[PDB]
């Protein structure tokens, strides 16, 4: 595994910079799109609206992320009810067969760009009920998953770390910069 | 003198023993057997037809007043000819006691619903039909309560595979979830948890023919 | 080898035959509603065949109690389909569309493997 | 009551019905023996006939119907 | 008069002495129709006398409840309304007869599925 | 104070038992609140008061925790100070795992020591119960302190032995400190 740089070696490395695309763009047009691409990502990154799914006993720890101790809202994360206004879905709990068509539909109704987070073992791979006769073995069978948060339930910080991974994943989208090459 | 062993509650044992006999005289037609469990809990084994009568008797009689019906558990035992057993757990608030009524039924034979006596058994009976497949005659509207819509079979019978026969997946051709024959990445690994040496000698000769 | 038993719904095969036909009525009446209220590819004629195809599955059944149970379960689905509690996916579950044909001839199975 | 109008309707149902031939399409023809229709098919016809006539035949009324003669007479009601 | 029964949906009773007396009177008539050797007839007939006399013996409902225990007078009525239903229903079942269904072999055997050696 | 509609026995507390007084001194008191929003007034004082408290939020990730040494997190196969792996493929952990999340295949090593050629944990099936670390007779498998290992792919959540061993080296210092401060209880 790639280990972190030592202090002395890191003592020379240049400051990272904010944009993951750097300021090394050859042309003006490319550079403007790169900077303009950051503006989109800065927007979507800032305000990520979950859907308030809350299926099973991960759902309780999905409340304590909104509790004052950790305060999801500090990061611009605001819970919402309608899937139209919701941007992210946190599938937290055991997605049984009876639910499975309902999650698919609710996910479909969510407008793009939509990212899915899988909370806990139940939604990751079927978890403790993996072999049950009425459990979908992981929600990735039904909807694409963008971040997997392990745990049972994941700690509140663990989910917070998951959300920040989604911000970083959002931060590095190349929606515009890849249109130029296309 | 020995702390680890649980201390039996003799006073509660004494009352249940005598009242256990009392039921046997009042309901000879139905009460097949009455036995006091090792947990100092009373069990009343009745014939299949005596469900509604016996339940009515325990709820309405002055001495019983088992007003509160707590559960209806179903047990599947393929060995027996009437493989399905149904157990009622009743509570008597006035007398502060619990009694169990058991009955046996086959795959097909219906079992008289007890919504009348205790209409708390509206859903419990629905569950039993769904999980095991025991039909309850005269029920208001029998219908699956737990399993998926159109789920075929009755999962909690011991003759039903643990993982079921069919999984679900999303098929982007059909734009909907579809059911396929089951296919597990890792099988359920059995473990043979069988002891070769008998440990409880008291039950070796129990239940003579 | 006969035994005394408690009837389920009917007492005679003729009554059982009578009940089963009613279930065919109610389904055959209901197909036009199911097509409208479900976003599924199948048409009324296709479905009306599926009703015929499956009532034929239980062609050799003889015991009245078994026929009663098939009619109890058969009726339960119709109520769950007369209502739209069953979702779009469940209705099409009667066709097994996702599962592709498995050849039956020996040579094809052998080449395909077990 | 308008027997010819009734007769042509009843026999139209059969011809309009598929899995049947217009041969032997007489009033005396027997559904399950002469016409040789499955007992399911039999239900399909008569209960399709209710659509053209706009009636509603209970089973105990529907069971009697064994021939177009039985139907056409019963239809007269 | 009690201000309130203390239980939601249970109303204070006017003339509980009369209502109980009628109910106990009715029960003894329904029980009378049962065969003499029926053990249920022997017990309720013995019991209802013990409740019935106390109802007439005492004229103060608070004293009545102590004399009988077994809950408030309102509940005493609620109880009495049941054995009418039980006693009436049980004249149809005839439970005193012999065991309706002889138990099958091994139908109450635990633990199950063991070879039995003759 | 008004009276109680139902007399209270011993060892019981009632929530709505006191009746409502009908003296003008009290009716006016109820009327005044019902008429000038008196009940809601104190409700507004309370909520405003909370403006003047330090909020209990933590500036994660710069500040975080607190936890305890017993915390159950990501797994890791420890090894002896010599460097040799502790696990001897006894398979107690596999047999006790409620989720059957563990798969082990063992073989007589070249030097002849009982050891594993395979040790896989399916982190999407584990429940972090901790029975594996209680059953291990040589403390080979432990639930390390780490709880920040979310991935972007399902496959990356299936740990094989090399991944587990790497964790047992990255996290070795902290695990050895938790075991020392906690083994006596266990
Ligand atoms: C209201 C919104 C403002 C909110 C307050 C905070 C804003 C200031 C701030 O955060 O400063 C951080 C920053 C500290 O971070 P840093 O370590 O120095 O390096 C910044 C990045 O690491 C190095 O930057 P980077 O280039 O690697 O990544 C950022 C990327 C993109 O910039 C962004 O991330 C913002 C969103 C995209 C750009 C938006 C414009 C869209 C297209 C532009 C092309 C045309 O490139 C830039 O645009 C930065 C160039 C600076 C000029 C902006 C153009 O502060 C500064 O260095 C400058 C002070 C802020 C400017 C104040 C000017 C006041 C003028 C009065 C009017
Ligand atoms: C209220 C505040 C609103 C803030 C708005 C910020 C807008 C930034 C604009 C960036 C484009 C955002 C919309 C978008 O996502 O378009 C992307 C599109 C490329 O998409 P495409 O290549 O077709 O992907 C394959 C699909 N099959 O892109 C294209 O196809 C063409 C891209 C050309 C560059 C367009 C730049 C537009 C700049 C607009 C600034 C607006 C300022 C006023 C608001
Ligand atoms: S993963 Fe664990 S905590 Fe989450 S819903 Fe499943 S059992 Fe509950
Ligand atoms: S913590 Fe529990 S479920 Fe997870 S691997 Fe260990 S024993 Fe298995
Ligand atoms: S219990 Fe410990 S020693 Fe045994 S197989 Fe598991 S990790 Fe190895």
């Amino acid at each position: 595994q790639q280990t972190l740089p030592v202090a002395e070696v890191a003592q020379n490395l240049p400051k990272k910079g904010y944009s993951p695309f750097g300021t090394k763009q050859s042309s003006v047009a490319e550079w403007s799109l790169a900077r303009l691409d950051d503006l989109l990502n800065w927007g979507r990154k800032g305000s990520i609206w979950p859907l308030t799914f809350g299926l099973a006993c991960c759902a309780v720890e999905m409340m304590h992320i909104a509790a004052p101790r950790y305060d999801m809202d500090r990061y611009g994360v605001v819970f919402r009810a309608s899937p139209r206004q919701a941007d992210v879905i946190i599938v937290a709990g055991t997605l049984t067969n009876k639910m499975a068509p309902a999650l698919r539909k609710v996910y479909d109704q969510m407008p793009e760009p939509r990212w899915v987070i899988s909370m806990g073992s139940c939604a990751n791979g079927g978890g403790y009920y993996h072999y049950s006769y009425s459990v979908v073995r992981g929600c990735d069978r039904i909807i694409p998953v963008d971040i997997y948060v392990p745990g049972c339930p994941p700690t509140a910080e663990a989910l917070m770390y998951g959300v920040l991974q989604l911000q970083k994943k959002v931060k590095r989208m190349k929606t515009l910069q890849m249109w130029y090459r296309k | 003198d020995k702390p680890t062993v649980r201390q039996p509650d003799a006073v509660a044992r004494s009352h249940l023993s005598d009242f256990g006999r009392y039921v046997a005289e009042c309901l000879p037609k139905y009460v097949q057997k009455v036995q006091l469990t090792a947990g100092d809990e009373l069990e009343v084994l009745i014939a299949p037809e005596g469900v509604v009568p016996v339940l009515q008797f325990l709820k309405d009689h002055h001495q019983a007043q088992f007003t509160n019906l707590v559960d209806i558990a179903g047990v599947d035992v393929p060995c027996r000819k009437n493989r399905f057993e149904v157990v009622y757990n009743l509570l008597s608030l006035r007398y502060n006691s619990r009694i169990r009524v058991k009955t046996y039924t086959d795959e097909l034979t219906p079992l008289d619903s007890a919504c009348e006596v205790h209409k708390a058994a509206n859903w419990y009976e629905r569950e039993i039909w769904d999980m095991y497949g025991v039909f309850f005659a005269n029920h208001p509207d029998l219908r699956r309560i737990l399993t998926d819509y159109g789920f075929e079979g009755h999962p909690q019978r011991r003759d039903f595979p643990l993982s079921g026969y069919v999984e679900l997946r999303y098929d982007d051709e059909k734009k909907r979830v579809v059911c396929e024959p089951l296919e597990l990445a890792q099988e359920f690994r059995k473990f043979d948890l069988s002891a070769p040496w008998e440990q409880f000698p008291n039950f070796r000769n129990a239940n003579p023919p | 080898a006969v035994q005394q038993v408690r009837p389920i719904l009917s007492v005679d095969r003729e009554e059982a035959r009578k009940r089963a036909l009613n279930l065919y009525k109610a389904w055959y009446r209901q197909i036009p509603y199911i097509v409208m209220d479900y976003d599924i590819p199948m048409t009324v004629e296709q479905c009306r065949d599926k009703l015929r195809e499956e009532f034929v599955k239980h062609r050799n059944v003889t015991d009245i109690r078994v026929i009663d149970m098939l009619v109890i379960k058969g009726q339960m689905e119709l109520k769950e389909s007369v209502e739209i509690w069953k979702q779009k996916g469940h209705i099409m579950r009667y066709w097994k569309e996702s599962q592709d044909p498995k050849p039956t001839d020996f040579l094809s199975k052998f080449i395909q493997g077990v | 009551l308008s027997l010819k109008l009734i007769n042509e309707r009843v026999l139209l149902v059969l011809k309009l019905y598929d899995k049947i031939d217009p041969s032997k399409l007489n009033v005396e023809s027997h559904f399950i023996n002469d016409l040789g229709l499955d007992s399911l098919d039999h239900v399909e016809v008569i209960m399709a006939m209710e659509d053209e006539f706009g009636f509603e035949i209970p089973d105990s009324d529907a069971e009697k119907l064994l021939k177009p003669a039985d139907i056409i007479k019963y239809v007269a009601d | 008069i009690k201000a309130s029964t203390g239980l939601t949906g249970l109303a204070v009773s006017t003339n509980p002495h009369h209502t109980l007396s009628a109910l106990y009177g009715k029960i003894l008539r329904a029980v009378s129709k049962m065969p003499q050797d029926a053990s249920y007839r022997k017990y309720t007939e013995q019991l209802v006398k013990q409740r019935a006399d106390s109802v007439a013996q005492h004229k103060d409902i608070t004293a009545l409840e102590k004399a009988v225990g077994c809950g408030q007078v309102e509940e005493l009525i609620v109880q009495a309304e049941n054995e009418l239903i039980l006693a009436r229903k049980m004249l149809g079942w005839k439970p005193w007869e012999k065991l309706v269904q002889a138990a099958p072999a091994k139908q109450w055997d635990w633990p199950p599925a063991q070879i039995m050696e003759p | 104070e008004p009276k109680d509609i139902v007399e209270v026995p011993k060892g019981y507390v009632y929530v709505n038992n006191k009746e409502l007084s009908m003296e003008f001194a009290d009716i006016t008191d109820r009327a005044a609140s019902t008429m000038f929003f008196g009940e809601l007034l104190r409700g507004f004082a309370v909520t405003l008061a909370h403006i003047f408290k330090e909020p209990a939020t933590i500036n994660y990730p710069f500040e975080k925790g607190p936890l305890s040494p017993r915390f159950r997190g990501e797994h890791a196969l420890r090894r002896y100070p010599s460097g040799e792996e502790r696990c001897i493929a006894c398979k107690l952990c596999e047999a006790i795992c409620p989720a059957q999340a563990i798969t082990i295949e063992a073989e007589e090593r070249a030097d002849g020591s009982r050891r594993t050629t395979r040790y896989d944990i399916d982190m999407t099936k584990c429940i972090y119960c901790g029975f594996c670390q209680e059953a291990c007779p040589v403390d080979a498998i432990v639930e390390g302190p780490n709880f920040e290992f979310s991935t972007e792919t399902h496959e990356e959540l299936l740990y094989n032995k090399e991944k587990l061993l790497c964790n047992g080296d990255k996290w070795e210092s902290e695990i050895a400190s938790n075991l020392q401060a906690d083994h006596l209880y266990r």
